[PDB]
RNA sequence: UGGUGACUCUAGAUAACCUCGGGCCGAUCGCACGCCGGCGGCGACGACCCAUUCGAACGUCUGCCCUAUCAACUUUCGAUGGUAGUCGCCGUGCCUACCAUGGUGACCACGGGUGACGGGGAAUCAGGGUUCGAUUCCGGAGAGGGAGCCUGAGAAACGGCUACCACAUCCAAGGAAGGCAGCAGGCGCGCAAAUUACCCACUCCCGACCCGGGGAGGUAGUGACGAAAAAUAACAAUACAGGACUCUUUCGAGGCCCUGUAAUUGGAAUGAGUCCACUUUAAAUCCUUUAACGAGGAUCCAUUGGAGGGCAAGUCUGGUGCCAGCAGCCGCGGUAAUUCCAGCUCCAAUAGCGUAUAUUAAAGUUGCUGCAGUUAAAAAGCUCGUAGUUGGAUCUCUCUCGGCCGAAGCGUUUACUUUGAAAAAA
RNA sequence: UACCUGGUUGAUCCUGCCAGUAGCAUAUGCUUGUCUCAAAGAUUAAGCCAUGCAUGUCUAAGUACGCACGGCCGGUACAGUGAAACUGCGAAUGGCUCAUUAAAUCAGUUAUGGUUCCUUUGGUCGCUCGUACUUGGAUAACUGUGGUAAUUCU
């Protein structure tokens, strides 16, 4: 007997073919396109909207006027507008079947600071996020992955220590200022 | 710049002659502020003596901005030596652990148990 | 296993003790007492996790050892004491009185009394029966035992118990129309009148409760206890006065609370 | 008296009994206290008994893997039942005596196997399913193997005892002592699994106890079982190259957006690491925080498998020459080998990747969903026949009432379906 | 995501398996920078185990003539702290493991109106018509003499 939890899961799923030509293509363009490390990282938002979309088809086979039906896409529906990624229009169960892999990767931090204006680019976004640059209202963000919400999307700032926000100078050009 | 104290959930702990509460530390360019300068900064905060002031668990949030850690202020230094865990009473220099290690006392408790009588005195 | 068990495991303990599951390995094993193990609340739960009087066991320990706290009248210092449905947990020192009644969730509420309201309790008679010269005595859901019962109270009543003297002052037949909490099962914690009961000989009887919205439910007899005559409680109710809200009611009143607070 | 659906219940009355090993009805203890001597608060402890508080024990109903190359088993010495008893905490063939001849079985008894503790549950899975569950929760069992007991509320207890069997320690040979499937640790076994560490601070437990103890448990150590997050670079300026939603002219003019060996140039950024002080904590460590140093071949260098097909990516070069080897399969190699050994280049996943084996899907190749059986594997030589399975049509306002106005069924049973209770957590 | 692909022929269409394919579990190989969780002598041997530890326990409130300390008076019965010891309680819980075990265990359901139940809690506890302003004998701890090579022997 410990006090310990074993409670964990897999975030990702890798495909059935490992050499689809097609599936290939899709997923470099997506990172290329987003700035990611890897594969896993297209499969893991690929799992993610693959459990969203069975969700979303176990409740649409339901009674339309079934409490567990309403109440519990009622909450999917909300935490998928909540994010950004569904429509505030869109509040129906079919639209969830209609998302793209692509919606949830508009999303990640990296993304939204390319797409603020915060970056020259995408890996500059990822480079910047994992060195301390980037705040979230006011809280510093280190996961390039963080889903940014729709109320938390106007508060992405260069955080008051960074050189690129507050003051201190980094390392680099402290070394320069000493040399001369 | 300067370290500033907040004070979050405040209770009047009459049972134990205390008061407890959750404490906000802002220090947005230094280190972890120490145990010490938040007691005297909540002796000036709720006018008491800093040596019926304990805090205690103070974790720093990832960023370095603030600390949260949780306090409690005695009635009294009586008060405080009564219910106060005897460690957290040794950080302020009230308290003297014993200076044994537990194989020594394990060992000297199975080696008296052989001898029998005054004896059992004669054993360490 | 020999002889009985003298722990109780965090994960096996009742689920309406709220406890974690990564605070350690064992949850307080309730002593024996006027409680039942599964539908009781350890003195040290209440100390500890409702009231946060105290951080650790140690301090729970504390405060019962300097006779701080009494229940049902009487000072006990086991931290580990069964404390269960209708029962008077009285602080001095801070001046407050709380009684043990449960949420429509099923969980026992921090629900303060009055000064004046914690001089009484009230207890379901589990049995009566004729002893040792014909004295009558009744056996309460409390495991107290009253002798010279009024002989119009018969099993599944309900008796006004003074703590003070621990005689009975008042009583409250089992009958239709009169209001009564649920204190087991699905249903726990709901309150509501009682509209019907099934008899089912050699079996469970079953009685039928009408909530004070409408909504309607069913228990076992065992699980029903009468709280007022007529649809007037003699106890004051918790916050929500025993209507469970569906999930969708529920969310609801927490938005509009979200809108009204922020 | 009261209670249950139901007592041979509870209570009451009478006549007696009341165990040497004998039943309770208090010769116990603390604190605060004041008279001619009286009275008395609040406790501690203890004892019959009644109250299911914690249980335990024994029963009811239903459900368990493979096997017929296991078809009859039990009945002597209890096997099924009846009567009386014994024993037991009690019901009982539990055990005796007598009596009856019963009891189970193709709806699979009995026997054998299990690399079988059971369940909650796990992996995989379109809908069905298949496989697993020693393993932290619940229940059971055991403490080298058997057996028998003491104490006690509770044990057939093993960090109790007694003996035997096996093993084994010390001895001055007379004798004495033993039980890690507790925590570490050792040997052995193996493909296969970590420290003879710190602490009762947390969670709880035990005791006469606010105070002592706890290898329960917590903390750290070893740890690529496995799971989550996530570096190994980003940017700008010139030279190319590309396109332009520029002139247009497929000659060309072209810092609009781009790309590269520049192994060109340049500064900006940062944490891996070192280290200080906090913070953490029982004491530490680890995260988190702060300062100092910390990047250009940012040498602070990413690997593991592949490049004929299946299956993504070289009939490029050198060597070898059915050799050496590759190759899951097809196949390659016998003098340009797209396949071996290498160099270069390329691609797949990436702090991971290959190999072996078990298992799931793929397998509609075990088919209930859902397979086949003329010729590919397959319908008994042919009928009868018990069990099993499957079976044609048909039947459309009644008990005491102060709301036709509380109620009863005494009548015709189930399957099905819907509902309501009750149903550990994880 | 309810998916297939190579291989029997000179070629074709099949049955059909072999081999690919993805997960999951143990092992193993090569490689390994940061960080958070986290399994871990189950499989073979319920095989054998050196050593240490894992179960003890006192309140104002059972028994204190151990100066072992020790006084706000010492003809004070007992000031107080208090080792040892007698007494009470626990040691039947926990922890480990999976050998046995095939209607056995176990799960859901139900029953004890067929039993026992330390402890807790509540009730009962002048209900008996027949030295008490307190009865008896010991035995530990302690003092002292010892036996055995040897034990938590005595």
């Amino acid at each position: 007997p410990v006090a310990r939890s074993w409670v964990c899961r897999k975030t990702y799923v890798t495909p059935r073919r490992p050499f689809e030509k097609s599936r290939l293509d899709q997923e470099l363009k997506l990172i290329g396109e987003y700035g990611l490390r890897n594969k896993r990282e297209v499969w893991r938002v690929k799992f993610t909207l693959a459990k969203i979309r069975k969700a979303a088809r176990e409740l649409l086979t339901l009674d339309e006027k079934d409490p567990r039906r309403l109440f519990e896409g009622n909450a999917l529906l909300r935490r998928l507008v909540r994010i950004g990624v569904l429509d505030e229009g869109k509040m129906k169960l079919d639209y969830i079947l209609g998302l793209k892999i692509e919606d949830f990767l508009e999303r990640r931090l990296q993304t939204q600071v390319f797409k603020l204006g915060l970056a020259k680019s995408i890996h500059h976004a990822r480079v910047l996020i994992r060195q301390r640059h980037i705040r979230v209202r006011k809280q510093v963000v280190n996961i390039p992955s963080f889903i940014v919400r729709l109320d938390s999307q106007k508060h992405i700032d260069f955080s008051l220590r960074s050189p690129y926000g507050g003051g201190r100078p980094g390392r680099v050009k402290r070394k320069n200022a000493k040399k001369g | 710049d300067t370290v500033t104290i907040r004070t979050r959930k405040f209770m009047t702990n009459r049972l134990l002659q205390r008061k407890q509460m959750v404490i906000d530390v802002l220090h947005p360019g230094k280190a972890t502020v120490p145990k010490t300068e938040i007691r005297e900064k909540l002796a000036k905060m709720y006018k008491t003596t800093p040596d019926v002031i304990f805090v205690f668990g103070f974790r720093t949030h990832f960023g370095g901005g603030k600390t949260t850690g949780f306090g409690m202020i005695y009635d009294s230094l009586d008060y405080a030596k009564k219910n106060e865990p005897k460690h957290r009473l040794a950080r302020h220099g009230l308290y003297e652990k014993k200076k044994t290690s537990r194989k020594q006392r394990k060992e000297r408790k199975n080696r008296m148990k052989k001898v029998r009588g005054t004896a059992k005195a004669n054993v360490g | 296993a020999r002889g009985p068990k003298k722990h109780l495991k965090r994960v096996a303990a009742p689920k309406h003790w709220m406890l974690d599951k990564l605070t350690g390995v064992f949850a307080p094993r309730p002593s024996t007492g006027p409680h039942k193990l599964r539908e009781c609340l350890p003195l040290i739960i209440f100390l500890r996790n409702r009231l946060k009087y105290a951080l650790t066991g140690d301090e729970v320990k504390k405060i019962c050892m300097q006779r701080f706290i009494k229940i049902d009248g009487k000072v006990r210092t086991d931290i580990t004491y069964p404390a269960g449905f209708m029962d008077v947990i009285s602080i001095d020192k801070t001046g407050e009185n709380f009684r043990l009644i449960y949420d429509t969730k099923g969980r026992f509420a921090v629900h303060r009394i009055t000064p004046e309201e914690a001089k009484y309790k009230l207890c379901k008679v589990r049995k009566i029966f004729v002893g040792t010269k014909g004295i009558p005595h009744l056996v309460t859901h409390d495991a107290r035992t009253i002798r010279y019962p009024d002989p119009l109270i018969k099993v599944n009543d309900t008796i006004q118990i003074d703590l003070e003297t621990g005689k009975i002052t008042d009583f409250i037949k089992f009958d239709t129309g009169n209001l009564c909490m649920v204190t087991g099962g699905a249903n726990l914690g709901r309150i509501g009148v009682i509209t019907n009961r099934e008899r089912h000989p050699g079996s469970f009887d079953v009685v039928h409760v009408k909530d004070a919205n409408g909504n309607s439910f069913a228990t076992r007899l065992s699980n029903i206890f009468v709280i007022g005559k007529g649809n007037k409680p003699w106890i004051s109710l918790p916050r929500g006065k025993g209507i469970r809200l569906t999930i969708a009611e529920e969310r609801d009143k927490r938005l509009a609370a979200k809108q009204s607070s922020g």
